[PDB]
């Protein structure tokens, strides 16, 4: 009830001191997933450099190189396969917290749209109120008709 | 190292997911602390206030009644019906 529209101006402009914390933390989410995706690209790339080791390792007709040359790409298969799978589920949450983002800007900015159209309608009422303060306040109401009174005196 | 790495490669991830939390959470704080939840109601309990006064002119005003809606409906009428008379009149 003190100077609420002093609190209303200021805790939406507290918004800002949080809503880029979203932008720098939601940040400190991408390239970490990112830089996975090249931790898997190398990976991968890793694999695929070891298909090349058990792609022409088997030339000249042997096996016993090539053998155990996809065996360690199975191990690295499963940190990839693995850490795979650790990309797609992370999709869903980068996803999910951009759309936040997005509808707190569209529903702040709307939010903070209304602000000003409540302080807007705030200022009218102001308006609409201090017309008749000092209308009335000269007005006598019969009652003590100071402007009749006065000439009835 | 493998496991360590992983493990400190999903540490900076639960802190990765701590911050999203932290940035999940800090975004409602303000948006709850200002959201009147119509206890305070310091957005309209206010306007409301200020409702009773728009009252009180009414009460000295005298609002337009139906009557005197009336009245100048039927005036407005009377004029309309009246100022086109004297239009054709001077048609004529």
């Amino acid at each position: 009830q003190e100077a609420p529209e002093d609190l209303l101006e200021r805790l939406l402009g507290e918004m800002e001191l949080e809503l880029i914390e979203l932008r720098r933390a939601l940040a400190q989410t991408i390239a970490t997933f990112k830089s996975t995706e090249r931790q898997r690209d190398a990976q991968q790339l890793i694999a695929q450099r070891w298909y090349e080791k058990a792609q022409a390792a088997l030339d000249r007709g042997n096996e016993q190189l090539a053998r155990e040359a996809l065996g360690q790409r199975q191990s690295y298969q499963s940190h990839t396969e693995a850490l795979g799978k650790s990309l797609g589920e992370q999709r869903a949450l980068v996803e999910q917290v951009r759309g936040q983002l997005q509808k707190l800007e569209r529903k702040y900015l709307e939010l903070k749209s209304q602000k000003n159209l409540y302080l807007a309608r705030l200022k009218s009422a102001i308006a609409a109120q201090k017309i008749e303060e000092i209308a009335g306040n000269l007005d006598n109401a019969s009652a003590s008709s100071l402007f009749e009174r006065i000439e009835t005196k | 190292e493998r496991k360590y790495l992983e493990l400190k490669s999903q540490k900076n991830l639960y802190l990765a997911r701590l911050k999203s939390a932290i940035a999940a959470q800090k975004i409602e704080e303000i948006a709850g602390n200002l959201d009147n939840a119509s206890a305070s109601s310091l957005f309209e309990r206010i306007e409301t206030k200020i409702l009773e006064l728009e009252a009180e002119r009414e009460l000295l005003n005298p609002p337009p009644s139906p009557l005197d809606k009336k009245f100048e409906q039927w005036e407005e009428q009377q004029a309309v019906e009246a100022t086109l008379a004297a239009m054709k009149a001077r048609r004529s």
